[PDB]
């Protein structure tokens, strides 16, 4: 909802849950300077 | 240009 | 968006479409971030110096989209507003400081492989991420140039700009409610929200909890994909108080 969301929040089904990657994230983790 | 929707919506 | 890509199925699942009943057509971006309150841009709303005021009436609400035109048939399901809150202090008068709204749905949205909502951000994720050179997410069914329309959801990842740059880009009053994104023509590399783009989210997936998050709300610009000019996101941290008040107030 609010605190960090809801719970369940910003996991994907498509990608997250399964642990599927887009096309794209590595971009922003590559910014972060490399992800966890 | 954008495709009706459903009645029930309106 | 300009110079984006298509969204990928799935991709992101939060994404509103602001919809006009009569005529039908698309208003703004916006984001679930719960199954009955969807984040959009005050001035999706509200915006009397181009007589604007959207009253819940005047819209619904469509999730699961993907493709733009079409009406989603098994994918997306169609809300109706049952509420709708604007920040006491957005200032549509100036700089549109302060441009986020809320919108709780008439009733309970299901969650899905389309459907499942983003994190909103806590004081500590913000410090981390929202910090310039930090890519972040934007999406759209805008304008595809300043000046086509897409046919599939757009995505564009665009790096935070240093606060200073913000500033010496443009002559209108940044506040701290604010962040602006973009490459700088040094960096040559391209892309901006558009026209339509309004209310979508600027969002970057914590890489501690590997979780998506809404950093921000496309607000305004000038022009789209203009060299030394950058696209402005309200704060949502900022404003994260505003919203749990009103969510546990009458909400969710
Ligand atoms: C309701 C509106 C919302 C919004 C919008 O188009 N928002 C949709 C778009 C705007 C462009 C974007 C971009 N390139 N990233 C992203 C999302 N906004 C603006 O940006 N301007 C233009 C703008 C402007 C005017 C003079 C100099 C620089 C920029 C502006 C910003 C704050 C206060 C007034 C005018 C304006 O007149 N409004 C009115
Ligand atoms: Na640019």
């Amino acid at each position: 909802t609010f605190g960090s969301g809801e719970a369940d929040c910003g996991l994907r089904p498509l990608f997250e849950k399964k642990s599927l990657e887009d096309k794209t994230e590595r971009e922003l983790l590559e910014s972060y300077i490399d992800g966890r | 240009d954008f495709e009706e929707i459903p009645g029930e919506y309106l | 968006i300009v110079e984006g890509s298509d969204a990928e199925i799935g991709m992101s699942p939060w994404q509103v479409m602001l919809f006009r009943k009569s005529p039908q057509e698309l208003l703004c971006g916006a984001s679930l971030i719960s199954d009955r309150w969807v984040l959009t841009a005050a001035h999706c709303l509200l915006y009397p110096p181009w007589d604007k005021n959207f009253t819940e009436n005047d819209l619904l609400v469509r999730i699961g989209k993907h493709s733009r035109t079409r009406y989603e048939r098994n994918i997306e399901k169609i809300s109706m507003l049952e509420k709708i809150y604007i920040h006491p202090r957005y200032n549509w008068r100036e700089n549109l400081d302060r441009d986020i709204a809320l919108m709780k749905l008439k009733k309970p949205v299901a969650f899905s492989d389309y459907i499942h909502p983003v994190c909103l951000p806590d004081r500590e994720t913000a410090a981390s991420l929202l910090q310039a050179g930090y890519k972040g997410r934007v999406t759209g069914w805008g304008n595809l140039k300043e000046t086509g329309q897409p046919s599939v959801l757009q995505v564009v990842n665009l790096p935070i700009v240093e606060r200073p740059v913000c500033k010496d880009s443009t002559r209108i009053r940044i506040t701290d409610n604010m962040f602006c994104a973009g490459y700088k023509p040094d960096e040559g590399k391209r892309g901006d929200a558009c026209e339509g783009d309004s209310g979508g989210p600027f969002v970057m997936k914590s890489p501690f909890n590997n979780r998506w998050y809404q950093m921000g709300i496309v607000s305004w610009g000038e022009g789209c994909d203009r060299d030394g000019k950058y696209g402005f996101y309200t704060h949502v941290f900022r404003l994260k108080k505003w919203i749990q008040k009103v969510i546990d107030q009458f909400g969710e």
